[PDB]
């Protein structure tokens, strides 16, 4: 729900950098607890335990990408003392794909999905910025 | 400027109804009438432009991309009687359908008073091109090529019409002329940025920029005659045309926008004519230099200065009858040997001079040899990116140079040293080539008499 | 089975929609679904075939499910305010309840899975009767209550529906699923419009319906449902695959084709209330059609496959049964783009 | 979509049945028959965005 | 041979044809944008005694 | 732009009284003869398919096909035009009816109006 | 293995065609003398002798609608005034400034 | 001889393009326009568009109920 | 010629969105057919957005 967006987006992007790691990791784990609900269901592995732990390992990943994302972009923002800036979020979005090749051990996997993680969070930045609406209202 | 929409209209059912060993005479006879018709469009004026209608106008801009669309059909018809023999009537008929619909559609895309219109009849160009590739192709690669070709026209032009719609619903007005006197400046913010990446990279793909090239050599390589002819003469245009359309309202964010294109431009001229000195190909060797050609007059769009987009213009024309000359003399060499690799077939000036002297003179023009309006346009672009800043020189004199070099290379390889012995099967060249080549080239060097004609509208 | 009680069974599901499309009553229209679905099942099951029965039992299943819910959401509707008429829901809770029962009806993701099973099961008559008229209902109720839709959900749903049609489609021999992908792309895009504006969203039903008619009675009379039996056809009937070819490029959405009129129109529509990134994304994910699209015409008509030996015998002999309406639905699918400004009629 | 062949015709098909004030046989009066009629008196005509504010 | 040489090149008198009309076509066109003929303030021109219009 | 909920609308006409008072569009219209032209492409893949002449084998079937597509056209060109019309209509009324929301801006020449200049350099 | 090692029915390869061997003065336009030679014709009659020639003399006698001469006077005549009355040539300024309004600073 | 047999003055084009570019303007600024009304229609609706229907009054029954509190 | 053009060029824009697409098509398209399943996402969606939106 929009709880954990308004948990996130509340906390100042400068200040408070443990806040917003916790609340990126809650964001993240939500998000694989769901991904895993969706892959249990539409593909039963084996049995409970190796399903239960699937769903471990997609909580996990999803959990480590949103701390590390929130962690870095918070500190890059602190450090660099010039918040909204995309840069600071395209860091926090290169941290991220890191975390998640590590996961996946695989250098390929990494390296690209840090350079599109990035992009993303820039763009994201770009859009609370600038206005943009991704799901528009009816005006006209 | 439906004096010359109508005919070439009236082409197909012209060529629909003809008899089944009519359809080469009557089709090139009425195309080079229609060429002489679109002649009278020179006359332009020193004021805004030749304004027909609503929905069609001219410039001098478009005039010489119009008469260069409407001689490149003759030609290409020439080209393509021969590989042609073989295969039935009605098959001609559509290859021939083909190719007038891939004018009707320049023709309507280079007055196109509207935006919307324009995007609509340049992306009409892409079928016809398309189903010219994959149908009449030898290789196996063309549906690759194809592909491609496909794909990268519209991951960049679907974003333009985006950015396209959103103007007419902040503008109010999509209309060239309402444009143009209603311009306003672009503040320097991120869904500005965007909306210049959206109208810029459309264009940018079919130069085609540097980096995003790839689909330019196996397009070439694996089409036919007339499609090999018609993409780089006009197809490659098209970017260009509309980049010098569009920029009006990107201003005065292309100062900041334009540095990484140029860049990618100004170090790609040399990556290609680099790649040029190495290549097994001759197509592809034609490929990479018509890269090189354009990336120069991406340069010229970019700096946006008179002396840039006359040159750009001149640049445009140059290429075009150059590179289609170039391509029809690969081709005569492949129908005879009917490998494409450039050194198979050796020492052919012992056994056709004449064709030595038509590549001698199509490798002259490529070299941009003085005064041609290849180095017309050469000059004017260099000049004026020295007066964008004097470094720009070093990286212009060395494209010039590598240009000499593989153009000379290419001369010498295959038409210099000895013949090969065991190729007995080069026959005398016949009247159609050498007239294909003669109408080729002594447009370029008439046209070097009149250089106005073809310097665009900021003469 | 029987011509009359064939057309009787036509008649009554063509009621049915009737029913549903005149009726301002929630029970009427609720009611014209059954009765759609009652007569659906038997033209389902024209051709006896085990394939047939599983698609027609997988089919029930999940229109009856999607009924109930329909149902729920007209009693909640009523509990929250004593009213009948198809209008504003006047409750959250029940505008949910509607919107999942109708995109489950109407195959929008993440309830697409039903469709691709469906159509490959039945025959050609039946997909093609089940991707145009089946779409009808429960658009026309959808465009009733408009107003009342949770932007965030149907746009969510709309853009699900496109990326999981595109990257369906990729994956496809068979020329049934590659229509049913390509419909469930299509809602998605029909849906993505309801918001802002429903003439566009019935601008791309008449348009997509028209396609899917032409596309589906070139593969009857090319009585092909892989991609290696299509290959087949140019040796026959070269002209079918020409005309195939042209609909097929409509339907990615090339100009200057007709496909091209909703996607632009569209497209232009979101522009107007400044939604900027979900049309952008849209024409992306359509690119994924367009490939597959490609990829039929390139097996089809753009190279020549290899024949046997027996087509020979198949060179003597002409269709006895012929669709009037194929050449008017090819040219109605190719060429009405000057004709776009007609759109203000309302259709 | 909604084809009002009702209105054209006057049939009268469904719009019996739609409200609760609408001609009970015998007369008998809903429970909350005057809220629903104030209501729809109200709303008459003015158009469902100005109908609901 | 006149009737017998026209059944094989009916085809060539199409194109000329069609260039015509495209002329009829276009000076039809321009009779439609006449609202400012003789009304600019660059060629604000007093008619001719025999003159009805400035330009066709 | 809804109309569908305009006041005084019946419901199944295809063209009301009102659109009696506009101009009916000219038999010669090009958006005519484009319909014309879409009933001779479908005779023509008609013939096409049945394998028979394409250009001269019925004469009466293409006939047909031609003024079918030119007879539902001029009905749709005067649909067309008459809801294009409704709309300027009420756009021009609206307009009127509202001034508070529709102020006429000062009129000012560009010798008082400051654009900032940027040198292309 | 009793396999063929052919793998379909398939036609050969056919050998390429000489124009010249069936006719020479073969023009390589057709394998038809008759229409070859026409085709040769049409194309050097309409190529050669109507566009590149009566074109290009059109183009050579197109009148100066780009008013090239018609500047090159309108600056001489307002070139003898100026420095007949002794005015500074050309002016810096494009535009009169009394007829534009500056916005006030009071900075 | 070519300007007097295929070419006319500059008077021609001059106003046919001032006539082009008055229509283009009307054009522009009547979309424009038509694009505040609708999103004031939209956002007030008290216009002709945008008019969701309402339940019809002449369906309610004004009779005695039975019942004299209604 | 090699290093750049014919690797990482097409490495980076073509080959890419060729292998991304070909593996979310591998992933969409592999359902067996089993309507447990089906429904059970269905279930896993209707709940999740009832839950979301209100
Ligand atoms: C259009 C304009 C012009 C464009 C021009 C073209 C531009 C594009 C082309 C150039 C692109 C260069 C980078 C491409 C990606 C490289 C990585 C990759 O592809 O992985 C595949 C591949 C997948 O793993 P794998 O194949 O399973 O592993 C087998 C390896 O042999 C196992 O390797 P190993 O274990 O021997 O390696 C040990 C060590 C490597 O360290 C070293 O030896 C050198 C240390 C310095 O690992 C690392 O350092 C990882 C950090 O990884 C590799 O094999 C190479 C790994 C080393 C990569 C080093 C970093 C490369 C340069 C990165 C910077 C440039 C891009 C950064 C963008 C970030 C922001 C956007
Ligand atoms: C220099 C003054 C000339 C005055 C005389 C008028 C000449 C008119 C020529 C018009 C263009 C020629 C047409 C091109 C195709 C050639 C036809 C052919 O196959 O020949 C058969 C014919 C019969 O020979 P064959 O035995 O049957 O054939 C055996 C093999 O073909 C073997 O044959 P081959 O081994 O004898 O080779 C054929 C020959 C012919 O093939 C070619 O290569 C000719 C094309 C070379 C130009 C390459 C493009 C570069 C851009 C230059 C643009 C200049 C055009 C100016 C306007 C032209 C108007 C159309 O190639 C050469 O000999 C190489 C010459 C290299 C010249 C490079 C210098 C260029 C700049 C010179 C100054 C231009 C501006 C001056 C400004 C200041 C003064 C006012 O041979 C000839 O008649 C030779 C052609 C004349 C030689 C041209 C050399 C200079 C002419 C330049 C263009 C006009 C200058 C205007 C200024 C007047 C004052
Ligand atoms: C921009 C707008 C302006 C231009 C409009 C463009 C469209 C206009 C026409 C639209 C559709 C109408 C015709 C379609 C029916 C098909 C007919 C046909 O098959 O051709 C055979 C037929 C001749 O053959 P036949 O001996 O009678 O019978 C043998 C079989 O029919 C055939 O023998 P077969 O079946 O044994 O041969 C097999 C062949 C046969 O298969 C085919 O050729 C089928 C034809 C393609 C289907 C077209 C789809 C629907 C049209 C949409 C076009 C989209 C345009 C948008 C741009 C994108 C371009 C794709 O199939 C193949 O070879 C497959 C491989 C081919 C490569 C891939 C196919 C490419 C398709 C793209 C074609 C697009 C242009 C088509 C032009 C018209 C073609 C006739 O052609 C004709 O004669 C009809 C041409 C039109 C007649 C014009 C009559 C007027 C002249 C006198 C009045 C003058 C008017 C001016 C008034 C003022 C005078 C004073
Ligand atoms: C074989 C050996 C040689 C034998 C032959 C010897 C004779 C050689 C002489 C010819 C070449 C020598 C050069 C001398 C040039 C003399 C003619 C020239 O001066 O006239 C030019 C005139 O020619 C034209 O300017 C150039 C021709 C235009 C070319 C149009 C191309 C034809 C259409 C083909 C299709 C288009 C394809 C390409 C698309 C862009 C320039 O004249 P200009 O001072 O300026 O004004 C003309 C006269 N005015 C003053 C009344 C106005
Ligand atoms: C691959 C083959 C060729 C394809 C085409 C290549 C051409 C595309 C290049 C795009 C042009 C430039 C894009 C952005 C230019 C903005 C200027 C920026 O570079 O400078 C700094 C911008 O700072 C940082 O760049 C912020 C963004 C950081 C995130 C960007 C990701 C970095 C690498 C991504 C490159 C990948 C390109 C391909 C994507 C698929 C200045 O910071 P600041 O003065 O404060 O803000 C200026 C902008 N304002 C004024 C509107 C606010
Ligand atoms: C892709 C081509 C599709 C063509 C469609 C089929 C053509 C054959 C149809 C045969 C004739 C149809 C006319 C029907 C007669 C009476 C019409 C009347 O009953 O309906 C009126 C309205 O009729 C239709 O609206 C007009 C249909 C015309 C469709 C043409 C527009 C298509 C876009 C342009 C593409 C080019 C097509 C032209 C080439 C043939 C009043 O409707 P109304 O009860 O008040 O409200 C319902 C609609 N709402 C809910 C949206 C408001
Ligand atoms: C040295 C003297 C000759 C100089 C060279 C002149 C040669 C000119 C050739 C090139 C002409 C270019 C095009 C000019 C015509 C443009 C189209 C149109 O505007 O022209 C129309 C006239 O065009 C002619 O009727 C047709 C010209 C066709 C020329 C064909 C030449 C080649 C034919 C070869 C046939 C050979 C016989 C067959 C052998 C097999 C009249 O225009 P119009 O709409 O009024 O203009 C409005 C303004 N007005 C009213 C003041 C005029
Ligand atoms: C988010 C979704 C975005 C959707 C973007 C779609 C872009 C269009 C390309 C989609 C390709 C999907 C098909 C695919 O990759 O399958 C692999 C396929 C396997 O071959 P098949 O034809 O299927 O089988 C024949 C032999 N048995 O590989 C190929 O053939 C690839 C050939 C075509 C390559 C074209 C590449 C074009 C892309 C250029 C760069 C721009 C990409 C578009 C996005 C731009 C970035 C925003
Ligand atoms: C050869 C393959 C290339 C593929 C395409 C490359 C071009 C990419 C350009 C961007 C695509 C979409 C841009 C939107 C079109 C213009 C519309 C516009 O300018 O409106 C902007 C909207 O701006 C955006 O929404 C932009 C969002 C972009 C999302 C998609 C990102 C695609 C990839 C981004 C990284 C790469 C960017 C450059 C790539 C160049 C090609 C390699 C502002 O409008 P509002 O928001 O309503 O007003 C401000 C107040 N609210």
């Amino acid at each position: 729900a929009k709880t954990l967006l308004h948990k996130y987006s509340d906390i100042p992007e400068g200040t408070e950098c443990h806040r917003k790691a916790y609340a990126s990791t809650s964001i993240g784990g939500a998000t694989g607890l769901i991904v895993s609900a969706y892959s249990i269901a539409l593909k039963p592995p084996a049995s409970f335990l190796e399903g239960v732990a699937r769903t471990g390992r997609y909580t996990f990943t999803s959990a480590a990408i949103g701390a590390i994302f929130g962690l870095t972009s918070c500190i890059s923002a602190q450090v660099r003392e010039k918040p909204d800036d995309p840069l600071n979020y395209f860091i926090g979005g290169c941290a991220g794909g890191l975390t998640l090749g590590a996961r996946t051990r695989s250098y390929g996997i990494g390296a690209a999905a840090c350079a599109y993680m990035g992009l993303t969070a820039a763009l994201v930045k770009m859009g609370q910025l600038e206005g943009w609406q991704v799901f528009a209202e009816p005006k006209v | 400027m439906l004096k010359i929409i109508i005919p070439t209209t009236m082409l197909l059912p012209m060529t629909w109804m003809s008899k089944h060993n009519m359809i080469w005479i009557n089709a090139t006879v009425h195309s080079l009438l229609i060429s002489l018709i679109s002649l009278s469009l020179l006359n332009q004026l020193g004021e805004n432009s030749l304004n027909f209608s609503l929905t069609f106008f001219s410039d001098s801009l478009s005039a010489p991309l119009l008469v260069l669309t409407t001689w490149l059909l003759p030609l290409m018809l020439m080209a393509s009687q021969s590989h042609l023999s073989k295969e039935t009537t009605t098959r001609k008929k559509l290859y021939i359908t083909m190719l007038i619909l891939l004018q009707l559609f320049l023709i309507m895309t280079f007055t196109a008073t509207e935006l919307i219109l324009f995007y609509i009849l340049f992306e009409a160009t892409l079928v016809p091109t398309l189903i010219i590739i994959t149908r009449w192709g030898n290789q196996t690669e063309r549906l690759n090529a194809g592909l491609y070709f496909l794909f990268y026209t519209l991951a960049g032009s679907l974003p333009l019409l985006v950015a396209l719609v959103y103007i007419q619903n902040t503008t109010g007005s999509l209309n060239f002329l309402i444009i143009h006197y209603w311009s306003h400046p672009l503040s320097n913010s991120w869904s500005n940025i965007f909306m210049w990446l959206a109208c810029i990279m459309a264009f940018m793909v079919k130069m085609p920029l540097y980096g995003l090239h790839l689909w330019l050599p196996k397009a070439h390589v694996e089409a036919p005659i007339a499609g090999s002819m018609v993409l780089a003469a006009v197809l490659l245009k098209l970017g260009g045309y509309g980049m010098m359309r569009i920029t009006t309202i990107l201003n005065p964010l292309t100062n900041y926008m334009a540095y990484p294109f140029l860049m990618l431009s100004m170090w790609g001229m040399i990556m290609t004519s680099s790649i040029c000195l190495r290549q097994t190909d001759l197509k592809s060797l034609i490929a990479y230099s018509s890269v090189s050609h354009m990336a120069l007059v991406i340069v010229a769009i970019m700096i946006q200065t008179p002396w840039s987009f006359m040159g750009a213009t001149a640049l445009m024309i140059a290429h075009g009858l150059t590179s289609s000359m170039l391509f029809c003399l690969a081709n005569t060499n492949y129908e005879r040997v009917h490998s494409r690799t450039m050194i198979l077939a050796r020492g052919l000036q012992t056994l056709l001079p004449l064709m030595a002297t038509w590549w001698l003179v199509a490798s002259l023009t490529n070299l941009a040899l003085p005064p041609s309006i290849n180095l017309i346009g050469e000059l004017f672009i260099i000049t004026a990116s020295f007066s964008w800043s004097n470094i720009t020189i070093i990286l212009m004199g060395m494209n010039m140079m590598i240009t000499a070099l593989y153009s000379l290379y290419m001369l010498i390889t295959t038409q210099r040293g000895k013949y090969t012995h065991h190729i007995n099967n080069i026959k005398p060249s016949f009247t159609r080539e050498n007239a294909l080549m003669a109408l080729h080239i002594l447009p370029l060097l008439l046209l070097t008499l009149n250089p106005k004609m073809i310097l665009g509208p900021l003469y | 089975m029987n011509p009359i009680i064939y057309t009787t069974l036509i008649m009554t599901v063509m009621s049915g929609t009737m029913l549903v499309m005149i009726s301002s009553h929630w029970l009427l229209i609720w009611i014209g679904f059954e009765m759609n679905l009652l007569a659906m099942i038997p033209v389902l099951m024209k051709n006896f075939n085990p394939r047939a029965t599983e698609a027609a039992t997988k089919y029930f299943l999940t229109q009856a499910t999607a009924s109930m819910m329909l149902m729920m959401a007209i009693i909640i509707n009523l509990l929250y305010s004593g009213q009948w008429t198809i209008t504003k829901m006047f409750n959250p809770v029940a505008m949910t309840m509607m919107t999942m029962a109708l995109a489950m009806k109407l195959g929008l993701s993440p309830f697409h899975f039903w469709v691709p099973e469906v159509t490959q099961g039945i025959s050609l008559q039946a997909g093609l009767l089940l991707l145009t008229w089946q779409k009808l209902a429960p658009l026309s109720v959808l465009c009733q209550i408009s107003q009342s839709i949770n932007p965030n959900l149907m746009l969510t749903m709309a853009m699900l529906s496109i990326l999981i049609g595109g990257w369906g489609g990729l994956n496809q021999t068979q020329l049934r699923k590659i229509m049913a992908y390509s419909s469930i792309a299509h809602m998605g895009w029909m849906t993505a419009v309801l918001p802002y504006n429903t003439t566009m969203t019935i601008l791309n039903l008449l348009i997509y319906i028209t396609m899917t008619l032409a596309m589906f009675m070139l593969l009857i009379h090319s009585s092909a449902t892989t991609t290696l039996s299509l290959s087949h056809t140019w040796n026959k009937m070269p002209v079918i695959t020409s005309l195939m070819m042209v609909t097929l490029l409509s339907m990615g959405g090339l100009p200057p084709l007709s496909g091209f009129m909703p996607k632009w129109m569209i497209i232009q529509e979101m522009t107007k209330n400044e939604s900027i990134i979900m049309p952008t994304l849209m024409a992306m994910t359509a690119l994924l059609n367009l490939y597959f699209y490609m990829r039929l015409a390139y097996s089809s008509s753009l190279t020549m496959f290899p024949s046997t030996n027996n087509m020979k015998m198949k060179w003597q002999f002409e269709h006895t049964k012929q669709m009037k309406l194929l050449p008017t639905m090819i040219v109605l699918s190719t060429l009405v783009l000057p004709m776009t400004p007609a759109l203000s009629s309302l259709n | 979509p909604f084809f009002d062949v009702q209105k054209r015709l006057g049939l009268d098909l469904d719009r019996w049945m739609t409200i609760q004030s609408a001609e009970q046989p015998h007369k008998i009066p809903g429970r909350c028959h005057a809220f629903e009629k104030e209501w729809i008196e109200c709303a008459h005509g003015i158009g469902g965005i100005r109908a609901e504010k | 041979n006149v009737l017998q040489i026209v059944r094989d090149h009916w085809v060539h008198i199409l194109v000329p044809v069609g260039f015509v009309f495209g002329c009829y076509l276009d000076r039809r066109s321009d009779e439609k944008l006449t609202a400012f003929r003789n009304k600019s303030l660059l060629f604000k021109r007093e008619l001719r005694p025999n003159e009805e219009v400035t330009w066709k | 732009t809804m109309m569908s909920g305009r006041p005084g609308r019946v419901p199944l006409q295809f063209l009301p009284n009102e659109a009696r008072s506009l101009p009916p569009p000219k038999l010669t219209d090009p958006r005519l003869v484009y319909m014309g032209f879409l009933g001779y492409c479908s005779g023509l893949i008609d013939n096409a398919i049945r394998r028979r002449p394409v250009v001269s084998a019925g004469l009466h079937r293409q006939l047909l096909y031609v003024t079918s597509f030119v007879f539902f056209g001029y009905y749709l060109l005067k649909r067309q035009d008459y809801m294009y019309a409704l709309r300027d209509h009420d756009m021009f009324a609206y307009v009127k009816s509202h001034p508070e929301d529709f102020p006429e801006k000062d009129k000012k020449t560009y010798g008082e109006i400051l654009e900032e200049f940027h040198p292309v350099r | 293995p009793p396999e063929p090692t052919i793998r379909l029915q398939e036609d050969p390869d056919p050998e390429d065609e000489n124009l010249y061997e069936k006719n020479p003065d073969s023009h390589g336009y057709d394998k038809d003398p008759i229409v070859d030679l026409w085709n040769m014709r049409v194309v050097f009659f309409f190529g050669f002798s109507i566009v590149l020639v009566l074109g290009s003399t059109f183009v050579a006698y197109l009148p100066d609608y780009r008013m090239q001469e018609w500047a090159r006077r309108e600056a001489e005549r307002l070139v003898k005034y100026r420095e007949a009355n002794g005015l500074p040539l050309m002016e810096s300024n494009c535009f009169d400034p009394n007829k534009i309004q500056l916005p006030e600073d009071e900075d | 001889w070519i300007a007097r047999t295929f070419y006319d003055g500059p008077e021609k084009n001059y106003e046919k393009t001032m006539a082009i570019l008055q229509i283009e303007a009307e054009k522009a600024e009547l979309r424009l326009k038509e694009l505040e009304v609708r999103r004031l229609m939209r956002a007030r609706g008290d216009g002709p568009w945008y008019q969701y229907p309402t339940i019809d009054k002449a369906l309610i029954d004004h009779s005695p109920k039975t019942t004299p509190d209604n | 010629s090699s290093l750049l053009d014919l690797i990482w060029l097409e490495t980076i824009l073509p080959k890419t969105t060729s292998f991304i697409q070909m593996k979310m098509s591998i992933m969409v398209s592999n359902q067996k057919g089993l309507i447990k399943l089906y429904f059970l996402s269905f279930l896993i969606t209707i709940m999740i957005s009832m839950t979301l939106f209100n």
